RNA sequence: ACUCGUGAGAGACUGCCGGGGUCAACUCGGAGGAAGGUGGGGAUGACGUCAAGUCAUCAUGCCCCUUAUGUCCAGGGCUUCACACAUGCUACAAUGGCCGGUACAAAGGGCUGCGAUGCCGUGAGGUGGAGCGAAUCCUUUCAAAGCCGGUCUCAGUUCGGAUCGGGGUCUGCAACUCGACCCCGUGAAGUCGGAGUCGCUAGUAAUCGCAGAUCAGCAACGCUGCGGUGAAUACGUUCCCG
């Protein structure tokens, strides 16, 4: 992710329809969860490291 | 099958009459898993055949089954680059299963504009010896008698 | 007071026996009105026929969850259990018949990578 | 029967007999028969002239049918193809105007299939 | 007759049970009537994520998030009991809602 | 199709340009970069040079094509065939 | 006094009996029992092979641009078409389409979001908005297949719905390339399909519904999950693949 573009997206857009997610840790535009604010791979890494309070392996 | 013979399901008997043949017939005619609808089809066709023929439905059912059940079947195998047909006897259970299968398949392809009618007419034709199932069994026995020369393979 | 319960595919039923007549009350309606299927009537009445004690027991049913077949199975199991509880004498014969044994099969897990249950997606070597 | 140059079928339900008229279809036939109160299940054998004539009167008074419909259709086509609109160019090329997936589908518009 | 809905929210059974116990002992010490930690349907959130980036979608992973909710229906809300509940410190893993 | 309640939308700058143009009564080539502005009866006798992605293509507008957007009459992709 | 939701414990260990077995593993049958011989499913990929995929998540050695190959903004494109291949949905009709009456489930979501009742619209939807940070209020009393009554009499059809015209609603500053939905006209190909080829051994095959992620609007017939009704067959390894 280009840092120019990620900072630009963080900057308040001139219109309300120009806002989107941009995963914070890595700035991936696609495949990002709204609740956590992190993308697929970031969620994977945090969960496997166990540093995210509440995520765990699922097996039912 | 490689390890050995698998167990066979304990089929239950029909409460309306008391014949497992009716249960087998409804199971064979089942289409898209509509058990009640298939049972209604079978009961309606049976009642129509009964009112057309003026006889006992179960009696005519066993008559047709005994008339159309086969005794010999043809199997295919290749020896020395040539594909040959080998006939072999068939057990009574599989004979009855094939008889029911043939009945259903040749009831499928009639032109009476109504399936509840076509099934009853096919049953009547099988009972009286004018059925497509009867013709199929004729052809099967003819082929077996024609190609039984290779019986020495015994496979 | 006497009580029993039966289960089949999330179908939980309540059954209480009374020494009255042979009437069946299912949520305030008769057996013919509720689930009018010959299969259901025969499966519900089978244990009573096996015991051969017809028309002196009244049952009242409160139902929740499951489907028609599941509820029918739960009811038959519950009435068999109540029969055994009230008269343990016929327990050997009824168990041999096979009505007191719970049926431990239901919808199984759906596994990722497939369409549902156990069905394998269209897998081609092309 | 016969109406506005359209040969009504020998034996067909009126709900589809009126549909056969190019200017009226399934739901239009349903609404028209609901308005007139005519049963939609009767056969052509019981048709009578006066009801048919009054139906013709209503449909000609309230709607445009057959040749007129055609004429405004081709008038629209010609004006759009002359003004250089996107739909005009699509009609020139004989392709769908909505812009569906021309990749594989649209065989209906493209007509028969020819190999190269 | 006044009743206060004491709601407990937590992610781990051990800590939620410890907090519920602590509440029970303090309520008993203060002398108030409490039903106890009645069970409730636990929240279940399931998230599915692709195993690897750049295609390779045939394999995935599934994640779960369990939150346990307990109700402590306190009756006769004595002011001493209320103040004790106010000044009792709970682990951050357990959230206490007073209503 | 644009909702009737809201009405057609026209760019403010283009509206001002056409208003001044038809107040002065001069007819010239207007450098138009709005492919979104809808046409209004006031465009009866004006010329607009829309942008097709390569260069400005001038198009003459009359009453015949009322009710269509500017980009409809300006092709974007060229297809010479095979 | 039973489910119900959620804490602790018991329960399958060849546990016992008879025969085979080197008196050994192991095996067949029987009793008890919810289950009998890893009860059903999931999480779980040993040393290594394919210089397998990923400098477009991220990080990094070297080379390259630095007044550009960095950077703002308007428009256009990623949706182009005489064709070809792959994965799914709709069918090809009577076990059926349509019309009226009529009963059964699970799980999940809701704050700048769900949206009750009422009124007007054929219906998209317009007004208003109680109850909710949620076993309480909304997702309709969660339905569809199912059951009863009527029409169709085998037709390119009351099956089948694409294409093209004429009118509207909704989110958006922004619907012509380029959205979805509602109303209408429109009636095309298609009558079970060639060699060849794919899935499946019990709640399985098939058929019929529901909810969520990404999201203001959606290309959602995709993916993930939760369900209703629910089969046939396995003689046995000669031939095809590993
Ligand atoms: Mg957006
Ligand atoms: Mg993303
Ligand atoms: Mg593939
Ligand atoms: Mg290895
Ligand atoms: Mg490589
Ligand atoms: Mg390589
Ligand atoms: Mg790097
Ligand atoms: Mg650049
Ligand atoms: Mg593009
Ligand atoms: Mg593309
Ligand atoms: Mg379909
Ligand atoms: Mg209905
Ligand atoms: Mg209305
Ligand atoms: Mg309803
Ligand atoms: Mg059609
Ligand atoms: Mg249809
Ligand atoms: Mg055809
Ligand atoms: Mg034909
Ligand atoms: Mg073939
Ligand atoms: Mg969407
Ligand atoms: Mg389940
Ligand atoms: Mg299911
Ligand atoms: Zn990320």
């Amino acid at each position: 992710a280009k840092k120019a573009l990620v900072h630009k997206a963080n900057k308040k857009p001139k219109f309300a329809v120009r806002a989107y997610t941009r995963c914070n840790k890595c700035g991936r535009p696609h495949s990002v969860y709204r609740k956590f604010g992190l993308c697929r791979i970031c969620l994977r890494e945090m969960a496997h490291a166990g540093e995210l309070p509440g995520v765990q392996k699922s097996s039912w | 099958p490689r390890k050995g013979p698998a167990p066979k399901r304990p089929l239950v008997n029909d409460p309306v009459y008391g014949s497992q043949l009716v249960t087998q017939l409804v199971n064979k005619v089942l289409l898209e898993g509509k058990k009640s609808l298939a049972e209604r089809i079978v009961y309606g066709a049976l009642e129509q055949a009964r009112e057309k023929t003026g006889t006992d439905p179960v009696v005519t059912l066993k008559r047709a089954l005994d008339n159309v059940k086969p005794a010999l079947e043809v199997r295919s195998r290749r020896v020395g680059g040539a594909t040959y047909q080998v006939p072999v006897e068939v057990r009574p259970d599989r004979s009855t299963t094939l008889a029911l299968r043939w009945l259903v398949n040749f009831s499928r392809q009639r032109r009476e504009k109504t399936m509840v009618e076509r099934l009853a007419n096919e049953i009547l034709d099988a009972s009286n010896g004018l059925g497509a199932s009867v013709k199929r069994r004729e052809d099967t026995h003819k082929m077996a008698e024609a190609n039984r020369a290779f019986a020495h393979y015994r496979w | 007071p006497i009580q029993t319960v039966g289960r089949r595919k999330e179908a939980v039923v309540r059954v209480r026996l009374v020494p009255g007549t042979g009437q069946f009350n299912l949520d305030g309606r008769t057996l013919e009105n509720y689930f009018p299927n010959k299969v259901h009537q025969q499966l519900i009445k089978a244990p009573l026929v096996t015991v051969d004690r017809v028309d002196q027991f009244d049952i009242y049913a409160h139902l929740d969850g499951g489907g028609p077949s599941g509820q029918a199975g739960a009811l038959r199991l519950a009435i068999a259990r109540a029969l055994i509880l009230v008269q343990p004498e016929d327990r050997p014969a009824l168990k041999k018949a096979g009505f007191l044994t719970r049926d431990p099969r239901a919808i199984e897990r759906k596994k990722y990578g497939l369409k549902k249950a156990r069905k394998a997606p269209q897998y081609s070597k092309r | 029967a016969r109406l506005v140059g359209v040969d009504l079928p020998r034996d067909k339900r009126m709900e589809i007999a009126l549909t056969y008229i190019y200017g009226i279809g399934r739901t239009r036939s349903n609404e028209i028969l609901a308005a007139t109160g005519i049963d939609k299940n009767m056969r052509t054998k019981d048709l009578t002239d006066d009801q048919v004539t009054v139906l013709r009167d209503y449909i000609e008074g309230n709607l445009k049918v057959e040749g007129d419909l055609r004429r405004e259709v081709q008038a629209d086509i010609r004006r759009k193809i002359e003004i250089g609109c996107y739909q005009g160019l699509r009609h020139r090329r004989g392709l769908p105007v909505r812009g569906q997936r021309t990749k594989t589908n649209a065989r209906t518009r493209k007509g028969p299939k020819r190999t190269i | 007759g006044q009743k206060i809905r004491i709601r407990l929210k937590a992610y781990d059974h051990e800590a939620i049970d410890a907090s519920a116990r602590k509440i029970v002992e303090t309520v008993t010490r203060t002398g108030a009537s409490v039903v106890g930690p009645v069970p409730l349907p636990t929240e279940k959130n399931v998230y599915c994520v692709i195993r690897s980036p750049h295609k390779y979608k045939d394999s995935r992973e599934h994640f779960e998030m369990r939150t346990h909710k307990r109700l402590i229906d306190i009756l006769d809300p004595t002011p001493k009991t209320v103040d004790a509940l106010m000044r009792i410190d709970l682990p951050a893993s357990v959230d206490v809602n007073i209503q | 199709p644009r909702s009737l309640k809201k009405g057609p939308f026209v760019d403010d700058h283009l509206l001002k340009k056409v208003d001044v143009q038809n107040e002065k009564n001069t007819k010239q080539v207007i450098k138009t970069w709005s492919r979104r502005s809808t046409i209004i009866p006031d465009f009866i006798g004006h010329t607009f040079a829309v942008h097709d992605g390569r260069k400005h293509v001038p198009v003459f507008v009359t009453e015949a094509m009322v009710g269509h957007k500017l980009g409809e009459f300006a092709p974007t992709r060229t297809f010479k065939g095979h």
